[PDB]
């Protein structure tokens, strides 16, 4: 009855959550990064904007908020919140009027292993080119560029979680239908800094457009 | 500096309720926990329950019905209290100071630890029966002649040869616990001719009764 | 720079940002309120609104910001984050959207007499009674007003912001070689009045 | 909880050498290993934790080392202060307790002096018959006895102990015993004790007949 | 002295809202919802958006907050801020535009006994999927998904509120009181499962 | 031990250091920030609104020498990253915004080097006002600008500076907004003619 609150006492006595989650600082922090689309809310051509609702699954191991679970009564998970511990600062590179980053600040799953889940909200209106040469009729291609905007690939690797997007908690959109989907890590060099390169994973979508709105009110 | 010391009844009867005190010095019972392990006789040690520096406890899960722990933080004092013991019970008990890294603890320093035995046997006097050979397939300088030592509860019992007579020559195997009851056997080293001439004499007290015996050979 | 936190921490020591800085009870606070406007960002017929973005210059006396620079190896003026200063409230009234306050807190800045100065940019989308007659050669006359929220007449007095020689300079502050010189309307007039109360407030329009 | 396994069981070693102490567990300890010291009677000493640091005050010559599953103590040169049963523990996932592995120093070998008792008269007017073989000042305790009656083996009330290394030849002690009524002693004559032992191919016996 | 004063520091002085109301881990907290309707706002069928005004009526036992009134001058009822007990953060799952959560965070009621009692109102804004093939003469099976954000099945268990003939209100709640017909869509059916 | 947190100790809790100071040796002296823009994608052009809504990265760089530590001394640790909130800003913001959105709108991590530069490259989506010349439409070329300043500091107490970078052993000004063809996503209705940057 009073476990849990020593539990959390202990772990977060001395906690940083500036440092990296590592024994040791020359070591990789390993993320698994899951997109989870749960609607593609709206398809923006004018704009080329895409509003897709989304859960970004994060795992991580974070080295410092290991427990022993006999210690605590066989406590082997608590929920605590995301703000107090260190987290990958996943920002949305292709992001066009939204926010870059997590701002929905949910708790994370913490097991006595030091595996954190964390699966935030967010609303990404990412851009996306929109082409209209087979319109109403075109499949769009549209992609979300994830990845941590400030630590480098030698410092936090991310990995896909599954080379697809999960889509089982997908609601089924009115007007367009996911044909495909997949996510793709890429590593690269941008001009800001040269001698790290960065980590991303960009997960795509190749939506068709169901025609028949538009067969009946203009073709 | 730290100094742990249990202290409480060397003998307790089954059913009965075990006390024990963990006095300190050389720390403050608010910032160390207490740990109290446990090593029954034949067996390694285990883990028994911890008295936590917030004054909180938590108990081994096979333990918890059984165990509470209290402390007293101006008498820098631990208290174990167990009931419904049993046979299975008698062994070594310690209490450690456990250190700590930030939710994870292992024992740093022990206590001497105190035996403790359960069994209902009361105290009982012993037979001092004497030792002789059966032939004479020898008859050197240095022959070996000794007593048994049976029936006797609790421990310890001590054996001497002709009180301070004794030398260097005179050993003491481990006594063993049959039917409830301990057996013990010594020797010592004798020329051939001596023994039968000299009145070589196993001297046999037992603190339990403050009991004491003398047995000379006989053959 | 050590002089500079010593002396930080020095005005601070015991300061309460929500208490205005009367020295006596019946001390009025003076404010003068100035304004510059920076754009005319649109004007709305449908909405009756207009939109500018603008520049507050707020200035007051706080006697407990003042120090003597000799003493404080000659710091004769500090930044200061707006938070930890008391602040005058004063808000734009006639908002049309329920935003009162100014858009960011910059930084004031503290003279050692305690002459505090703060200019605050704002986005502000105020009501504007919309002359519908001569479209389109209308003419509209939009009004910002602004004023403390809550102190009263008699503990905040507001005042039109001088002319940098001291003038009455009643005016609207625009900076003709950086102003954002809107598309459609043209700026002729641009004064400032003080309106005195008729608890009551005083209002700088 | 995480099982853990030590070897071995007993080790003997000569002043100076390398000993290095093995500990294994079931399950990814994850360097959440630690090392004690136990002397008979006296307070356990914490050698090293987390695998590989040393605690404040313990002789360099303690080092650890392992990772995964698998997890070493090592003293790079055994001082006789360092006789002793060593037993690694796990904090991770649980707490538990490897069985110890005690450390002696190595001794010459030697053959056991072995004798055997009747049982006295004194033992046989009180019902008493237990026989008594004794095995003093032998090495290794690598030690086997076995009870022949009248030739025949006997294993029921058998109960044996076995000293300590004496502090002043390190060589181990044995007594053991054979529990009997007077009417099951009485029942036969030849009795013979068989004790078995490293330093002879064959074991050495000793035997009486009926009572001294 | 008010009484108020030494209820609150006598529950909240050694209270942690992190932790749920369970004396064991493995405990689940039962939760009594009761979703009441103020107002159908509109069915926006461009936007496949329902928005609707509801109270979220949450009832648990916090073991934890149990006082008697004898023991407080016969106090049977402390308002406390909700961000002071632990709360079971049931959201809607199925909203559009990100609010999760409540639009006002009111005041728990903490009854003797131990009972916690939430009522905040609350604006959603949630996803229909419009089925405009007999339109104007269509009728739409929007739907409300509530669930805990952060507790799993084992952690907080829903249960829906009991009437107080002992009938569980197995529906949306309508109270004459504050509901307000809305003037395009008219209610049939609003069970819950 | 970690030593990226023994770091952050020593840097912040020993030597006590204030964010609210600017990093100077004396208050008469500026700090010189260094300022770059990388235009990830021109979002929009609205001429109706008159709004330029451009996606772009702020590549802010100051030197502040009580962030220096001997990296032999803390474990070779050579860059380290911190929340913008604990180190001083230079607080510069789009002064020419449309909608009141002065700052950036993410705040990253600020990277600190042992050597005491403080790098900050914070992304932002800006809607900055773009008078339109709608003259020449469609076959129209439209000069938008953004005009970065500090409003917290002045020219007495920070010195805006050009990024410098280096070819040959030789620096120049990057006098110029900064395209990525790595970061850089072409818009379907604008080419970009030129892309200077003046102080
Ligand atoms: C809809 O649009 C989206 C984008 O909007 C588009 O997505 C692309 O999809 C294609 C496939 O359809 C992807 O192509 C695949 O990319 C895979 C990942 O490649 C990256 O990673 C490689 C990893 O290698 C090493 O990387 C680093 C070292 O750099 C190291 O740490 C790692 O451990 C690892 O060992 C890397 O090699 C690769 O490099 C590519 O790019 C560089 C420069 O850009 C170039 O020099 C290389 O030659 C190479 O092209 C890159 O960094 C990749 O594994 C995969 O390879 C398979 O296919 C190829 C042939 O296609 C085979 O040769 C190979 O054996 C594999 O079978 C393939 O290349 C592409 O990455 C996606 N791009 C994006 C931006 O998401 C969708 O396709 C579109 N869909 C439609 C229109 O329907
Ligand atoms: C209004 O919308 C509601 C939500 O869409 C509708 O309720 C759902 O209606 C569908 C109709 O297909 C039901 O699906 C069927 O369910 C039965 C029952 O099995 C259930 O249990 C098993 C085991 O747990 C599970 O696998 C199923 O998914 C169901 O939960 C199945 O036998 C069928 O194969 C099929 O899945 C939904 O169960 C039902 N859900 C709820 C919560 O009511 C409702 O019918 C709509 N009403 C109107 C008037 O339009
Ligand atoms: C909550 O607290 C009340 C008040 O103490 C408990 O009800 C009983 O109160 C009397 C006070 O006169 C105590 O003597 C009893 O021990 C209490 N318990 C019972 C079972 O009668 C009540 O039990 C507490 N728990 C709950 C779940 O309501
Ligand atoms: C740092 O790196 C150098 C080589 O560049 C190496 O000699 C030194 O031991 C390293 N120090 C630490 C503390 O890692
Ligand atoms: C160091 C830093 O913040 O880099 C951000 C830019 N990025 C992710 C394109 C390299
Ligand atoms: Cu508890």
């Amino acid at each position: 009855s009073e476990h849990e609150t020593r539990l959390v006492a202990k772990l977060f006595k001395d906690y940083s959550s500036v440092v990296r989650p590592v024994e040791d600082h020359r070591q990789v922090v390993e993320v698994t990064v899951g997109l989870q689309l749960i609607q593609l809310i709206n398809v923006d051509e004018v704009n080329q904007i895409v509003t897709t609702n989304v859960r970004l699954k994060q795992q991580w191991v974070d080295y410092n908020l290991k427990w022993n679970p006999d210690d605590y009564g066989g406590v082997k998970k608590i929920h605590i919140p995301s703000e107090k511990i260190w987290r990958p600062d996943l920002v949305l590179y292709n992001n066009a009027d939204g926010d870059f980053a997590i701002v929905k600040f949910t708790k994370v799953l913490l097991q006595y292993t030091g595996h954190i889940t964390w699966t935030p909200p967010a609303i990404f209106k990412s851009y996306c080119e929109i082409i209209v040469t087979h319109f109403p009729f075109d499949e769009q291609n549209c992609s979300m560029k994830l990845g941590t905007w400030t630590y480098d690939g030698s410092v936090v690797a991310i990995n896909p979680e599954s080379d697809q997007p999960d889509l089982s908690n997908f609601m089924e959109s009115g007007e367009w239908v996911i044909k495909e989907s997949r996510g793709w890590k890429h590593s690269v060099t941008y001009s800001c800094c040269p001698d790290t390169p960065y980590l991303d994973i960009t997960y795509h979508f190749v939506m068709q457009r169901l025609p028949l709105y538009f067969i009946v009110n203009v073709i | 500096e730290v100094q742990l010391q249990e202290s409480g009844p060397g003998l307790v009867q089954p059913s009965e309720t075990l006390s024990l005190t963990c006095t300190v010095s050389g720390f403050s019972l608010t910032s160390y926990s207490v740990s109290w392990l446990r090593q029954p006789s034949g067996k390694g040690p285990e883990w028994m329950g911890r008295m936590w520096d917030d004054g909180g406890t938590v108990y081994n899960s096979g333990l918890k019905s059984r165990l509470s722990i209290s402390r007293d933080t101006s008498k820098n004092q631990v208290f174990l209290k167990m009931n419904s013991l049993q046979t299975d019970d008698t062994g070594t008990y310690y209490c450690t100071r456990d250190e700590r890294i930030r939710a994870i603890n292992w024992f740093a320093y022990w206590g001497q630890g105190t035996l403790v035995t359960v069994s209902s046997a009361e105290t009982t006097a012993p037979s001092v029966y004497p030792l002789a050979p059966g032939t004479a397939l020898k008859s050197n300088s240095m022959v070996t002649l000794g007593c048994l030592v049976k029936g006797y509860f609790p421990e310890p019992v001590t054996v001497t040869w002709n009180s301070g007579a004794l030398s260097s020559g005179v050993h003491t195997f481990p006594a063993v616990l049959q039917s409830g009851l301990y057996t013990l056997t010594s020797s010592v080293t004798v020329p051939s001719s001596t023994w039968p001439s000299q009145t070589v004499t196993c001297n046999v007290a037992h603190p339990g009764q403050q009991h004491q015996r003398w047995t000379r050979k006989l053959c | 720079s050590e002089a500079e936190g010593r002396l930080r921490e020095k005005l601070f020591s015991g300061y309460d940002s929500s208490v205005r800085p009367a020295r006596e009870v019946g001390d009025r606070v003076r404010v003068s309120v100035g304004l510059i406007l920076a754009q005319l960002i649109s004007l709305n017929e449908k909405d009756e609104e207009m939109s500018t973005k603008v520049y507050l210059d707020l200035e007051w006396t706080d006697y407990r910001l003042s120090w003597d620079p000799a003493e404080h190896d000659g710091i004769d003026s500090l930044r200061i984050t707006a938070e930890s200063v008391w602040l005058p409230d004063v808000v734009l009234l006639n908002n049309n959207d329920g935003n009162f306050d100014v858009a960011l807190d910059i930084s004031v800045v503290v003279s050692s007499d305690g002459s505090v100065r703060w200019q605050p940019p704002g986005i502000y989308r105020s009501s504007c009674s919309i002359q519908v007659t001569y479209f389109p050669f209308d003419w509209q006359n939009c009004t910002m007003v602004f004023s403390s929220y809550s102190y009263d007449s008699s503990e905040v007095s507001l005042q039109t912001g001088l002319g940098p020689d001291g003038q009455g300079h009643q005016e609207i502050h625009i900076h003709e070689g950086t102003f954002i010189e809107n598309g459609q309307w043209e700026i002729i007039h641009k004064p400032s009045r003080l309106i005195q109360p008729p608890g009551q407030r005083q209002e700088v329009i | 909880d995480i099982v853990i396994t030590q070897s071995p069981s007993l080790l003997s070693a000569s002043v100076g050498d390398r000993v290095t102490l093995t500990c294994k567990g079931s399950q990814n300890i994850d360097n959440y290993l630690a090392w004690y010291q136990q002397k008979l009677g006296e307070a356990p000493k914490l050698l090293i934790y987390k695998t590989n640091s040393l605690q404040t005050g313990i002789p360099s010559r303690f080092s650890g080392s392992g990772s995964g599953t698998d997890y070493t103590l090592t003293i790079s040169s055994l001082h006789s202060e360092d006789l002793a049963t060593y037993y690694c523990y796990q904090y991770i996932n649980g707490y538990t307790f490897g069985t110890g592995t005690k450390l002696e120093l190595k001794r010459a070998d030697a053959a056991p002096t072995v004798s055997i008792f009747p049982p006295s008269t004194e033992q046989l007017a009180t019902g008493g018959a237990s026989v008594v073989c004794l095995m003093n000042n032998f090495y290794p305790r690598d030690i086997s006895v076995k009870w022949k009656i009248d030739g025949t083996e006997r294993r029921d009330g058998v109960l044996d102990s076995v000293t300590d290394q004496d502090s002043k030849d390190s060589t181990y002690s044995m007594s053991s015993t054979l529990s009997l009524t007077k009417a099951d002693y009485e029942s036969h004559n030849l009795y013979t004790c068989e004790v078995v032992h490293k330093t002879s191919s064959s074991p050495v016996v000793k035997s009486f007949n009926r009572n001294e | 002295k008010n009484e108020e004063l030494r209820l609150y520091h006598h529950l909240f002085n050694n209270y942690d809202p992190g932790s749920r109301p369970v004396r064991e881990p493995e405990d689940t907290v039962t939760i009594s919802l009761k979703v009441t309707l103020t107002n159908l706002i509109s069915l926006n069928e461009k936007e496949e958006t329902l928005t609707t005004s509801v109270w979220i009526g949450i009832d648990w036992q916090d073991y934890r907050l149990n006082y008697s009134k004898d023991d407080f001058g016969g106090i049977e009822t402390l308002r406390v801020p909700s961000e002071l007990v632990w709360l079971p953060e049931i959201v809607l799952e199925n909203n559009i535009d990100g609010q999760f959560g409540v639009a006002y965070d009111a005041n728990v009621l903490v009854y003797e006994g131990g009972s916690v009692t939430w009522l905040p109102p609350a604006i959603y804004r949630s996803v229909c999927a419009v089925e405009v093939t007999y339109f104007p003469f269509d009728w739409q099976n929007c739907s409300l998904i509530f669930r805990s954000q952060t507790y799993n099945a084992e952690e907080v268990e829903f249960t829906f509120a009991v009437d107080n003939d002992g009938k569980t209100i197995n529906k949306i709640d309508i109270d004459t009181e504050a509901y307000t017909e809305n003037g395009e869509w008219a209610i049939d059916f609003c069970p819950g499962v | 031990l970690n030593e990226e947190e023994r770091l952050i100790r020593h840097l912040f809790q020993e030597k006590g250091y204030n964010k609210e100071l600017r990093p100077v040796a004396h208050k008469e002296e500026s700090v010189d920030v260094a300022l770059a823009l990388t235009l990830s994608n021109l979002i929009s052009l609205k001429e109706v609104e008159e709004t330029l809504t451009t996606n772009v990265w702020i590549e802010h760089g100051w030197t502040d020498n009580r962030l220096k530590w001997n990296a032999e001394e803390f474990g070779n640790i050579s860059v380290l990253r911190l929340p913008p909130d604990m180190v001083w800003l230079p607080e510069i913001v789009l002064e020419n915004n449309n909608d009141g959105s002065f700052q950036i709108s993410y705040s990253c991590n600020v990277l600190v080097y042992h050597y005491g530069f403080v790098y900050w490259l914070p992304p932002a989506i800006f809607r900055s006002s773009c008078p339109i010349s709608v003259t020449y439409f469609p076959f129209d070329w439209q000069n938008c600008s953004l005009k970065f300043s500090s409003l917290k500091y002045t020219a007495k107490e920070i010195t805006l500076s050009l990024k410098q970078d280096a070819k040959e052993n030789r620096t120049y000004p990057v006098e110029w907004i900064i395209i990525d063809p790595e970061g850089f996503t072409e818009n379907g209705e604008w080419e970009i003619v030129h892309r200077p940057a003046r102080v």
